[PDB]
């Protein structure tokens, strides 16, 4: 979180 | 037998259920549900960011993933594993987005400790209605294939 | 004692080391690993996407989450949580993002099943000699508070 | 992967 899945 | 294995280890047993459903300050319809453990739970996102996307979390509320016990951490690990195998042979596809947002920071925004799992394929809000479905395919294929 | 218990497990000692790393077709340099457990490894990312980036991944090359054996499973996830609790430790914080890009279509590019833990804190290329002194100082304080 | 931290 929050700039790709799942970050 | 590794599957069949892991389930024993997580004391599953067909149509294992528990009275009640926390996740944080939230209420689990048991219809969403597709498998409980001795330590955890299996259900289906009201908000998927794909199909095919669960949740796994403990059955007593616990915040970080520090807070876990041994015996959870195993616990919730193991299912994470089973689960994969389960929803690849469902969803038709051997890549998952596994992880977990611990705390706040992480973007967490329910407390209390949980996995997403998330079916990926090439160039990849729901209803109790869909929900209840999606959770009783799931729960009859576990059941088909470990008794 | 929770964390000594997990070491225990996990089968550590202080100076605990493998003979090569292997992380698919790539070898780590062993100045950049922090642990070594019976069954995993520890270490410090070269492309950190944020400080305190590590990697957790299996000695035995296995592509997919569901090729481990369940010996496997429980040791990388031990090994995630008592990291979790040491990295929080040293980078101040309680939030991390811990996720497995498991598979191609989840973004993996090393064919080797691995863990990502990421510090998190609000609104947030090494060379060997950073990444050496970022292991020793990992290393150094499992040591201090482990034996 | 590729939208948020980490997926
Ligand atoms: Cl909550
Ligand atoms: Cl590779």
């Amino acid at each position: 979180w929050l700039a790709f899945v799942l970050v | 037998e590794k599957y069949k294995n892991i389930l024993e280890k997580l004391e599953w047993y067909k149509n294992k259920s528990s009275e009640k459903y926390e996740f944080g300050i939230y209420e689990i319809d048991k219809r969403e549900v597709f498998i409980t453990t001795k330590y955890s739970y299996g259900f289906v996102n009201n908000k998927p960011l794909l199909p095919g996307h669960i949740l796994l979390t403990t059955l007593k509320k616990k915040k970080h993933y520090n807070d876990l016990d041994i015996e959870e951490i195993i616990d919730i690990n193991l299912l994470c594993n089973f689960m994969c195998y389960i929803m690849g042979n469902l969803f038709n596809t051997t890549d998952f987005s596994i992880a977990i947002q611990d705390g706040k920071e992480a973007g967490q925004t329910v407390d209390h400790v949980h996995i997403h799992i998330i079916p990926r394929k090439i160039n990849d809000i729901r209803s109790i209605e869909q929900m209840e479905e999606e959770a009783n395919l799931i729960k009859s294929y576990i059941n088909e294939k470990f008794s």
